[PDB]
RNA sequence: ACCUCGGAGCAGAACCCAACCUCCGAGCAGUACAUGCUAAGACUUCACCAGUCAAAGCGAACCUCAAUUGAUCCA
């Protein structure tokens, strides 16, 4: 994944991860379901409703994506009207 | 202390007596010996022991997880979105109470940074400070503050104690200049004129409800009265105040600093200020 | 001192006064709907920190002269479930954790009650979720009323 | 960092309060951070270990340990788990007690 | 009933309310795998923005 | 044999939905719920794109 | 000769369980067009991806079938 670049000696990031996933500052990664816009004419409304969901990733997948991205994508952002602003923090979680 | 009394004995400290704190220096593990050699932690043959293991994200040939998922514009224009550092009312009250930024003078971005209540990053796309209502109650400050964004509850809370809040705009260059003025002064450049807000921020900063710095002051009292009526706590008249002159300082647009004007040059050594006559320069720096 | 071509005086030549943005329109904005805050007792007391402060506004409804006589009686009739022993109307708010917003909601409740009881020709929309059972019970109750003589 | 101004009545809004003069007659002493706060900090190493750190202790620290145990035993129902560091005069406590310890030390006048 | 409480029992009238048990949610996971984005909404107390140290 | 067609409403314009239709049968006019007007309106088959 | 999916046995009574093992099948079809929208709590083909069920609620009347299938990019 180019741990060391030939120009700066820096770690690089896989841009497919950035194009496909969103990282909340707590450490959670959000993805879209596969096939959520393919052949909707053979799918039931419940299946399509569960396909339209934004879902969380595994612990293993989260660590893999953290390895595949650089620390720039893990900083705390303060956008103006972020629809995911309230999801960047964890509440009432115990160990 | 008993420690120096102990040291009164205890032969003198030299370079032959030094020793690290236990736990700081973890011991290195070398591949020599029976336990750590003969395979050196690599296991038996295959790609593992030979080091030619496939790249991270590869899953043996099956379509990987990070490619199976459909693309979605989560971080589409992330480098162009604007960001604002939150400044809470309770943090502002704490700053005021601890001898930091002084309410007796207008409070703006440079004052907040010099008091070190906020750290603004012009790179990483921060457009200033946004005011939030975390400490709306138990907030007795009486300040004249200038921010870039503010909630209506924060506006009500500040206006409620006899203070004035206004909402201004800064382009990234003026943001850097106003956050770190001293490096700009050492740069040697004449003070530029602050730029107007973008076409989408124009209706925000020309709206008297957000206390925008480009809105007509003929609608400020009615909006202040409306906020006071919505939230109780009748609106105080600040014209009869002893600090009304200080509260009135408004810091004209295209003027990044208070007493300074665009086009001036600051000479920090041999302290003085240079003014650009040849009135073509005046026309450029005023228009 | 410095003024650019975007100075406020040139942007809005009519509003050139020094105190034009701070003068209070108390002379004209003195209608009967101002809800004099002095005559409302507002208490801020519920054990916050469940982090939701409580707004409690109470006022003697009978002696509320700022509300007209017929709307006052209509409010007393239609909100009799909120009148304490001493006759004062009680309104509370829990929507937010800011006492500012809680008081705002209480004041909005007061204004809505006043301006709803003022306009009596409002048409009550029918509901059949909770009161259908009550009305059927009342009908089958009134069905049992038939002698000739009784008093008190 | 400027010295905080002389307020007429304490505690100030936001709950700040200066240390009292003269210093309390105690076997130990707890200095204030450079910004005049109580040096009690939350700490989390793993995803589980919640601890509090009382950092700028000066004098003997075993008396402070005794006082902290006597203060937090009723609140916990058991004696608190504690580590003493004399060389770096800090006191580590298992669990989150930052606000309780800040109020307690303020009441003792540090 | 309210005037009975007014002048007969010379007491302040009590009012009751039929409440229900709080909804059951499982123990919150650090990684809620395959749960919708609204999973995090079942564990908040106040639905208002928070800014911790800022 | 059976063809998937697109059905477009008249009122609540812009809302379409795909349904399976036998090829030999005439074009469909159906009552269907239109969420942008929150009531059942007519839908007329237009622009068939599928063959199953 | 086979490569994907489902039913039965082997595999007798929670689950799982191989075989170039024994046998059947599938790559559709038919009917409404609320086959609308949301949302607790669960199951899960031993991972993941996929897949499955569903209270309450908002609206509106007062679903059969076993498999019947194809990710991403891109168009
Ligand atoms: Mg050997
Ligand atoms: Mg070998
Ligand atoms: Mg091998
Ligand atoms: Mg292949
Ligand atoms: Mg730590
Ligand atoms: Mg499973
Ligand atoms: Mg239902």
């Amino acid at each position: 994944l180019t741990y060391f670049s030939a120009r700066k000696g820096k770690r690089k990031t896989v841009k497919a991860v950035i194009d496909r996933f969103l990282r909340l500052h707590c450490g959670l990664w959000v993805r879209r379901k596969a096939g959520y816009k393919k052949k909707l004419w053979k799918k039931t409304p419940a299946r399509k409703k569960r396909l339209r969901e934004f879902v969380f990733c595994n612990k293993t997948q989260s660590k893999l994506l953290d390895k595949m991205t650089t620390s720039f994508w893990k900083r705390r952002n303060w956008y103006v009207d972020d629809p995911y602003q309230k999801y960047h923090d964890r509440t009432n979680l115990k160990v | 202390a008993r420690a120096l009394d102990l040291l009164r004995g205890l032969p003198r400290v030299s370079l032959a007596n030094l020793k690290p704190n236990p736990g700081s220096k973890k011991p290195e593990r070398r591949p020599r010996g029976r336990r750590r050699g003969r395979k050196c932690g690599r296991g038996h043959k295959g790609e593992r022991q030979r080091g030619t293991r496939p790249r991270l994200g590869f899953e043996g040939g099956q379509t990987p997880f990070y490619i199976r998922i459909p693309k979605y514009g989560f971080n589409e224009g992330h480098s162009f979105r604007r960001q604002y550092k939150p400044l809470s009312l309770n943090r502002l009250q704490y700053l005021i109470d601890l001898g930091r930024v002084d309410p007796s003078q207008p409070i703006d971005l440079t004052q907040l940074v010099n008091g070190r209540g906020v750290t603004i990053q012009p790179l990483k796309r921060d457009y200033g400070v946004q005011l939030v209502e975390e400490g709306a109650d138990t907030f007795t400050a009486k300040v004249n503050i200038e921010v870039q964004l503010a909630s209506e509850l924060a506006i009500a809370a500040i206006e409620k104690n006899g203070g004035v809040v206004t909402t201004a705009f800064y382009d990234p260059r003026s943001l850097d200049i106003v956050c770190k003025p001293v490096p700009f002064f050492l740069r040697g450049q004449p003070i530029p004129k602050r730029m107007l807000p973008p076409e989408e921020l124009v209706p925000y900063y020309t709206d008297a409800k957000n206390r925008g710095y480009l809105a007509d002051p003929a609608k400020f009292p009615e909006a202040r009265l409306e906020l006071a009526r919505k939230y109780g706590y009748i609106l105080p008249d600040i014209t009869k105040d002893e600090l009304f002159k200080m509260l009135c300082t408004r810091k004209d647009p295209r003027q990044i600093f208070f007493g300074l004007a665009p086009g001036w040059v600051v000479n920090m050594a041999d302290k003085k200020i240079l003014k650009p006559t040849d009135e073509n320069l005046l026309k450029y720096y005023t228009s | 001192e410095f003024k650019s071509i975007y100075s406020l005086d040139k942007l809005y030549p009519e509003s050139q006064g020094s105190d034009t943005a701070w003068r209070v329109p108390n002379g004209a904005k003195q209608a009967d709907s101002d809800i004099p805050l002095d005559r409302l007792t507002i208490s801020y007391c519920r054990s916050s920190g469940k982090v939701n402060s409580k707004a409690e506004v109470r006022f003697h409804l009978a002696t509320a002269e700022w509300i007209a006589e017929p709307v006052r009686q209509k409010i007393a009739i239609t909100h009799k479930n909120k009148i304490n022993r001493l006759g004062e109307l009680i309104l509370t708010s829990e929507s937010s954790r800011y006492q500012f917003r809680n008081l705002a909601d209480c004041l909005q409740k007061i204004r809505d009650m006043i301006t709803e009881a003022s306009q009596t020709p409002k048409e009550p929309t029918k509901e059949d979720v909770k009161l259908h059972r009550i009305r059927i019970e009342n009908m089958n109750r009134e069905r049992l009323r038939q002698k000739r003589i009784h008093s008190a | 960092i400027p010295d905080p101004p002389k307020h007429e009545h304490y505690p100030t809004p936001s709950g700040w309060q200066p240390p009292r003069d003269p210093p309390p007659n105690l076997p130990y002493f707890v200095r204030r951070s450079r910004m005049h706060n109580i040096p009690v900090y939350k700490d989390i190493t793993h995803g589980n270990r919640q601890m509090t750190v009382i950092r700028k202790v000066e004098g003997d620290i075993w008396a402070l340990q005794k006082d902290v145990e006597d203060f937090l035993s009723p609140l916990l129902g058991k004696t608190p788990v504690t580590q003493v560091n004399e060389v770096t005069g800090t006191l580590r406590i298992k669990g989150y007690f930052d606000q309780e310890l800040k109020a307690w030390l303020l009441e003792k006048g540090f | 009933v309210t005037y009975i409480f007014h002048q007969l029992l010379d007491m302040r009238e009590p009012v009751f309310e039929f409440v229900r048990p709080p909804p059951y949610h499982p123990k919150q996971k650090r990684f809620p795998h395959r749960q919708p984005l609204r999973y995090l909404d079942r564990y908040r107390d106040s639905h208002e923005p928070t800014y911790g140290i800022y | 044999k059976n063809i998937l067609v697109r059905m477009v409403s008249e009122a609540g314009t812009g809302f379409c939905f795909n349904t399976k239709r036998n090829r030999l049968r005439e074009k469909l006019t159906l009552l269907h719920y239109d969420p942008v007007v929150k009531q059942r309106v007519l839908f007329v088959e237009k622009k068939k794109i599928r063959s199953l």
